[PDB]
């Protein structure tokens, strides 16, 4: 970062022998550094370092501190620096620092240099800017991406489940039926299964077959938002089914399946069509009880079993 | 208007602004007003006084204080006078540097 | 196992441009060579890979 | 088309559609439309009343008119 | 911020948005009829909420 | 304007230029700036050069560079300066051909 400023100012503190190290002294060492882009863009205001040396000096040892007005200004340019430009702060973020704060002498010395402020806030913005200047939105609202967390390296490690991946990966890779289910007691990985596929297709592990299909948890909390009204969840799953359809890339993880076998007359048809791809994670159980008695559910999905 | 008003938080402020500013060459009155612990510090210019000079010290006191949010009348009625016509010799001559 | 000449290629590109960064040229120019070099033996690679690029269904994968 | 699970029927639906395609049908069936329907499809987003029952008839009107 | 809200039941795919990922920390309440009958019957809440049971 | 800035993805990108380009006989100075690995061209005209012949090497360029997406104050400030005065020069005496 530009720290000569903050250098200069002690120095220009000295020269103009103050008792204190204001806005204006802040200013002056902006002008001191033609190279910045606050230099740069008050220049193209007509506002040099001479004018700005004798309107201070018109208007305005040792303990020399940062008046709490100074301080404020940094604080305020270190929360300018939130506009996605990380920790570094440059002379630009101090220059808009300034600009927000419109108290002090700097602010003074605007005024009395007649500089607009929404103007060289928008000068700096395009200073700052570009000169030269699908999507599923449902299914990513009610959904938990794990593609996008894997790619961003949040996602916590998945060990020692090579050969259920291995297994999933062979299931999804069928022609009819590749829609695999995971079989296992709560807690024992079902989830890390899923999030294990999601990190073989980022770190590039997974054929080239699903190379580049993205992982989305289709969480059962709320889809159903009301039980009572004729259509109102279907509406929903179907929207969400043919987005999915339109963007032949998502791969679907239902947790809990056998909650959904209501939505059953919905899924069959895209799933007997081929229009969605899904894994699911059930207890043995509840599998047991609720998609072996359904033949056409069977004809769909292929169970794999997850052991503690 | 030829009275201004500024907000000093803290003692400790008034402190500071007594000490380390030095305010523009100029003559003026200062009183101190207090209400529920908060400081408010008006100077009264004279019939010669620009509205620089009246700005650029609001600004001291914005780097040291902050802008009033009591009108006048409310002070001269609610809050009571601690210093009149002396503010920076009577601290500096009581309290000590930071 | 070809993955070991892609991390050998990033970490060549990665020293090129570190190195041309700091103006110092005539080591850019052996690093580019460098990386050319490694760029080919990587698509030597792949080729043979896809020159090795039939499996036949036999009735003991059925029976499996 | 009855029959156990997996035998063939909707197989059977579709080279009805195949047969059509190709054209070894009768005359009376040379250029219809196959067309799937689902009832779930049918019955989405019908909260209100009436809404289901004015569907389902302006399907069965469009099919009067088309004839094919 | 921590959020609170009172009767969660009263509330998983509304908030999944700050939940899914844990960017909301709830740290709502509820009786036990209304935590075992919707609560714990969800696997999202089970992955998040914690039960912390309040004595007499 | 008197500036044309470019911006060249990758070296190979450079190179290529500096020995297939073939500017208009024209005077002008050259530098090559380089943030976060893309590497941006600036070329400065004399006062006596035409406009129009600005343009036409502006176009010339864009054949192997893409237009800049930061501005040549943002250059000045955070790009640092790899080659003065003379970049393809300098680019043909020190990389060899392709
Ligand atoms: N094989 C594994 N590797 C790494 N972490 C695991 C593994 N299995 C489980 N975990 C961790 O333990 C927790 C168990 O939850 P999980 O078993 O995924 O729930 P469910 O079985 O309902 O999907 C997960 O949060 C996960 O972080
Ligand atoms: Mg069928």
């Amino acid at each position: 970062r530009a720290q000569r400023v903050l250098a200069h100012a002690q120095e220009e503190a000295i020269r103009l022998n103050h008792s204190n190290i204001g806005t204006e002294h802040l200013l002056l060492g902006l002008m001191k550094e033609p190279e910045g882009i606050a230099a740069k863009v008050l220049e193209s205001f007509n506002i040099t370092e001479d004018k700005v040396i004798e309107e201070v000096e018109k208007l305005i040892v040792g303990t020399l501190h940062y008046t709490p007005r100074a301080k404020k200004v940094i604080e305020l340019s270190m929360d300018e620096a939130r506009k996605l430009h990380h920790n570094f702060v440059g002379t630009e973020h101090i220059l808009l620092g300034l600009i927000r704060e419109n108290e002090g002498v700097a602010a003074r010395v605007f005024a009395n240099l007649d500089l607009n402020i929404t103007k060289a806030r928008a000068q700096v913005v395009k200073a700052l800017g570009n000169p030269e200047m699908n999507n599923t939105p449902t299914l990513d609202s009610l959904a938990r991406d794990l593609t996008v967390i894997a790619k961003d390296g949040t996602l916590d490690p998945v060990i020692g489940r090579d050969k259920e991946i291995t297994r999933v990966i062979e299931v999804l890779s069928r022609r009819t039926k590749n829609n695999p289910v995971l079989i296992g007691e709560p807690g024992v990985g079902k989830t890390a299964i899923a999030e294990g596929l999601a990190q073989a297709i980022v770190n590039n592990e997974v054929p080239e077959t699903l190379k580049d299909k993205r992982v989305m948890s289709l969480d059962m909390g709320t889809v159903v938002a009301g039980t009572k009204y004729r259509g109102e969840f279907e509406e929903r799953l179907k929207k969400v089914m043919e987005e999915i359809q339109q963007a032949g890339n998502v791969i679907l993880f239902i947790d809990e399946l056998h909650t959904l076998v209501d939505a059953s007359n919905i899924l069959k048809p895209a799933l007997a069509r081929g229009e969605l791809q899904c894994i699911g994670a059930t207890t043995l159980d509840e599998y047991r009880k609720n998609i072996e008695k359904d033949a056409a559910l069977e004809r769909r999905f292929q169970p794999v079993q997850v052991d503690e | 208007t030829r009275t201004i008003i500024v907000k000093f938080n803290d003692l400790e402020d008034v402190i500071n602004y007594a000490y380390h500013s030095n305010p523009i060459t100029t003559e003026f009155e200062d009183l101190l007003y207090m209400v529920d612990g908060t400081y408010y510090y008006a100077v009264y210019f004279d019939s010669h006084v620009d509205q620089e000079v009246i700005n650029d010290s609001y600004s001291q006191l914005l780097e040291f204080a902050y802008p009033t949010d009591r009108t006048e009348v409310y002070l001269n009625d609610y809050a009571k006078i601690i210093m009149s016509h002396n503010v920076t010799a009577q601290v500096r001559r009581y309290f000590p540097e930071t | 196992n070809l993955k070991e000449i892609e991390q050998e290629i990033e970490k060549v590109k990665n020293e090129k441009d570190a190195a041309v960064h700091a103006q110092e040229f005539e080591n850019a120019a052996n690093l580019r060579d460098k990386q050319t070099k490694l760029e080919k033996q990587y698509e030597e690679a792949k080729n043979e890979w896809k020159n090795a690029q039939s499996t036949s269904l036999s009735e003991e994968d059925i029976a499996e």
